[PDB]
């Protein structure tokens, strides 16, 4: 395998590059979620 | 997240905006706010 | 035994190539989901 | 276009373009405040005949004492006025009591 080449290097890196782009679409949905949410620090969880 | 005014009001004037009057939409507030809590029962016991 | 293991390796690596090949394709689908949720973030709960 | 977080985060005032190594750069401009001043409003007015009110983009103020319109993005309280407001035949529960307007 060794003698193969760059083969498992060229894998490693396609999949390295698909779960880059999968953790920054991550980043940007909770962005989008997160964004212009202004909260006053009076809400309360057991009560409102 | 409601346009800076309350989400019952964004939900009657939702409703107003689709050539419903006014003076049904605030005469049944409590019938609206139970079918929209019913609504959400409804989504919450589809995943049984 | 070279022989024989060179068989399995390009049969593995073969593999791998197609997984490969499948995942950015799928990927692809991905992404085109998120941002139509971001976009149903943005425009059907943030605003109407 | 009506659509809110589209042209960018925040306030979207207007956009602009320039060319770019393969692609554009999009320039989005928004309305930015800078300091803010915590009020009591209302976001309703139950009027004269019980005639509702709502404020249009903005909220009911009361200042001098007497019942203002000022907008959701900037605090100027102006005169209530059929400019600044949805009028309705009748007022919704809740909506603040103010007989004594127009």
């Amino acid at each position: 395998l060794s003698e193969y080449g760059t083969f498992c290097d060229n894998i490693n890196s396609i999949l390295d590059e698909v779960n880059g782009l999968l953790d920054t679409t991550q980043l940007h949905v909770a962005d989008t979620l997160m964004q212009g949410v202004t909260l006053s620090s009076n809400l309360n969880t057991n009560l409102h | 997240a409601a346009a800076g005014i309350p989400f019952s009001l964004n939900v009657q004037y939702r409703i107003n905006g689709l050539g419903v009057t006014m003076d049904v939409l605030n005469k049944n507030q409590k019938l609206i706010a139970t079918a929209f809590n019913n609504a959400l029962l409804s989504i919450q016991n589809g995943f049984s | 035994a070279q022989v024989q293991i060179d068989r399995l390796i390009n049969g593995r690596l073969t593999a791998l190539n197609a997984y490969v090949s499948q995942q950015l394709s799928d990927i692809s689908l991905v992404k085109f989901g998120a941002a139509l949720a971001m976009e149903k973030v943005n425009e059907c709960v943030k605003s109407q | 276009s009506p659509r809110i977080n589209f042209c960018g985060n925040g306030n979207h005032i207007l956009s602009l373009v320039q060319n770019a190594p393969y692609g554009l750069l999009f320039m989005h401009f928004s309305y930015k405040p800078i300091s803010f001043k915590t009020v009591l409003v209302s976001p309703g007015l139950c009027i004269s005949g019980d005639v509702g009110i709502a404020p249009k983009q903005g909220y009911f103020i009361k200042h001098n004492d007497h019942w203002m319109f000022t907008g959701s993005s900037y605090y100027y309280p102006e005169p209530i006025s059929d400019k600044n407001v949805v009028f309705m035949n009748t007022c919704s529960v809740n909506f603040t009591k103010a007989p004594l307007v127009y």
